[PDB]
């Protein structure tokens, strides 16, 4: 990687439900919900390289 | 580099920093006296540079 940035769920300026999504995303990272979704969409075809 | 790579190459302790050299290609910067203690107790490390 060259840079290191991140995507994010956008909220309006000074919103209370920014904090509840902040708690929600970190819950799904520990139980592995996002990694089961990242392997579901960015994969989908096992390639050949194996050499 | 270190301003752009915070929480990636910026470890918070010496014991986790020597271990990070022991895992990956890591070039940890620290004081010279402790390097002279670790290198004499670990034969998989060295002090390169002055
Ligand atoms: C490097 O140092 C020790 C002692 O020389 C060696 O036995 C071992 O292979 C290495 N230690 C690791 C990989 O933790």
């Amino acid at each position: 990687l060259i840079d290191s940035k991140g995507y994010g769920v956008g909220t309006p300026m000074g919103s209370p439900y920014r904090d509840k999504i902040t708690i929600a995303i970190l819950q799904l990272q520990e139980e592995g919900k996002l990694h089961m979704m990242k392997e579901k969409w960015w994969r989908g075809n096992g390639c050949p390289e194996e050499e | 580099f270190m301003s752009s790579r915070r929480q990636s190459v910026l470890v918070k302790s010496n014991e986790e920093g020597i271990q990070r050299v022991l895992t990956s290609d890591y070039a940890f910067l620290m004081e010279s006296t402790t390097i002279e203690f670790v290198t004499q107790r670990n034969c998989n490390l060295t002090q390169i540079g002055g």
